[PDB]
């Protein structure tokens, strides 16, 4: 429980896009690259 | 996590199916045995902090 948060937090986040999903009505700023962009665009962490 | 992988729960008979009847199949046992009606039973920790 704690080494798959370790992953999450390095190996999951800071990946390129189309891999991280948008969860239910979040609004993101369409600014690809600002912050609130990159905040609210979650990483999956399945895939890694 | 709970030992079991599920609480207490209820228990659900043998059912089988023609029509209107869904009787006594004599398939499974006449109690039957629980299946889990919902999801685990978890509790939640924040243990890196």
């Amino acid at each position: 429980n704690l080494w798959r948060s370790f992953l999450y937090s390095n190996v999951a986040l800071y990946l390129p896009d189309s891999y991280k999903i948008t969860p239910d009505n979040i609004t993101l700023p369409e600014n690809k690259n600002t912050y609130a962009y990159m905040n609210g665009r979650v990483a999956v962490p399945s895939a890694l | 996590f709970p030992l079991g992988g599920s609480a207490a729960t209820d228990t659900y008979s043998g059912i089988k199916a023609n029509g209107q009847t869904w009787t006594a199949d004599d398939n499974y046992a006449d109690r039957g045995a629980e299946i889990e009606s919902g999801n685990i039973f978890a509790m939640e920790i924040n243990l890196a902090a």
